[PDB]
């Protein structure tokens, strides 16, 4: 199928208590493979999958380099920010960056993205046609305005089309083994009595890769969707992902109901009955 | 700006099984801003030597972290993950719950 | 490969 490329920072001023702080993260699909921490004291880009740590000393070097200047730049990004808002230069703030491409199965680009958030909110956006951004507020505004005039869009589509599908389509080779990998939830049922009359079954599947999953409870067919507890998929903390649907049920109707499973690693969708 | 009060879980890589090693895990996700404190305890008591992923954030752009550690489940052992958050008036802890 | 990112708001 298709495939991913996604880098994620986070840059956090800290008045009254040092220099901003950049944390830098890298992912192909669902796999982190760099990290970059600017207090760290290696100040470098480190490895974070194996199938990275088969690069030269000159990949590193250069990822190293490019890292530091974001992190130069959204330091500065940051300052500008305080300006553009008028807020004091004495409380903690948060520039996020995100950028990255999806390539279709045969390698090709689909999709770049380049875009920023302010304290947790949409700041500015790369729209979709790779010339255009799209603002959030006035604030943004200014920086649209800005990146129009200088044409910042146009000029990064050599990395977004380029640059990034390269490496993308250089990673699942290098990484074949862990990163075209496809490992179908291993599924089971659990079963607690909650009082005389009423029972919890709650659907699991674990181990799966990639994160992407579906968990549907139903009820004599027909879909159950606010009886249905559900939690957010979490990492097992060894590469596969985890996730459960629990439904509180009358007691003796648990025949009634069933758990649908879809993930691409299945063939056909599971279906559950306790 | 809006904060974000995280979504936090514990549980185990596998399922819990007495005697054998497992990893505890705490995940935290869904929250802002990034600064956060989470600990993992063993009948109250803080467990040292915890490692924890590397900031990262999803599309709506709230943070998440995994803390885990290697473990030995028992059978009179408690475990709990406190996560120390600016948006929780007091710290929040969570017991294991062996099937959540 | 990360990107060559200077621009200013």
């Amino acid at each position: 199928g298709s495939h991913s490329m996604r880098y994620f920072s986070t840059s956090v001023s800290r008045p009254g208590r040092g220099e901003p702080r950049f944390i830098a993260v890298g992912y192909v699909d669902d796999t982190q493979f760099v990290r970059f921490d600017s207090d760290a004291a290696s100040q470098r880009m480190e490895p974070r999958a194996p199938w990275i740590e088969q690069e030269g000393p000159e990949y590193w070097d250069e990822e190293t380099g490019k890292v530091k200047a974001h992190s130069q730049t959204d330091r500065e990004n940051l300052r500008i920010a305080l300006r553009y808002y008028n807020q004091s230069e004495a409380g903690s703030h948060t520039l996020q960056m995100m950028f990255g491409c999806d390539v279709g199965s045969d390698g090709r680009f689909l999709r770049g993205y380049h875009q920023y958030a302010y304290d947790g909110k949409d700041y500015i956006a790369l729209k979709e046609d790779l010339r255009s951004w799209t603002a959030a507020d006035m604030a943004a505004q200014i920086t649209k305005r800005k990146w129009e005039a200088a044409h910042v869009a146009e000029q990064q589509r050599a990395y977004l089309e380029g640059t990034c599908v390269d490496g993308l389509r250089r990673y699942l080779e290098n990484g074949k083994e862990t990163l075209q990998r496809t490992d179908p939830p291993k599924t089971h049922m659990t079963h607690h009595p909650i009082s005389d009359h009423e029972a919890t079954l709650r659907c699991w599947a674990l181990g799966f890769y990639p994160a992407e999953i579906t968990l549907t409870w139903q009820r004599d067919g027909e879909d159950q969707t606010q009886d249905t507890e559900l939690v957010e998929t979490r990492p097992a903390g060894d590469g596969t992902f985890q996730k459960w649907a629990a439904v509180v049920v009358p007691s003796g109707e648990e025949q009634r109901y069933t758990c649908h499973v879809q993930h691409e690693g299945l063939p056909k969708p599971l279906t559950l009955r306790w | 700006m809006i904060q974000r009060t995280p979504k936090i879980q514990v549980y185990s890589r596998h399922p819990a099984e007495n005697g054998k090693s497992n990893f505890l895990n705490c995940y935290v996700s869904g929250f802002h801003p990034s600064d956060i404190e989470v600990d993992l305890l063993k009948n109250g008591e803080r467990i040292e030597k915890v490692e924890h992923s590397d900031l990262s954030f999803s599309k709506d752009w709230s943070f998440y972290l995994l803390y885990y550690t290697e473990f030995t489940p028992t059978e009179k052992d408690e475990y709990a993950c406190r996560v120390n958050h600016v948006t929780l008036s007091q710290p929040k802890i969570v017991k294991w719950d062996r099937d959540m | 490969n990360y990107d060559y990112w200077y621009r200013l708001f």
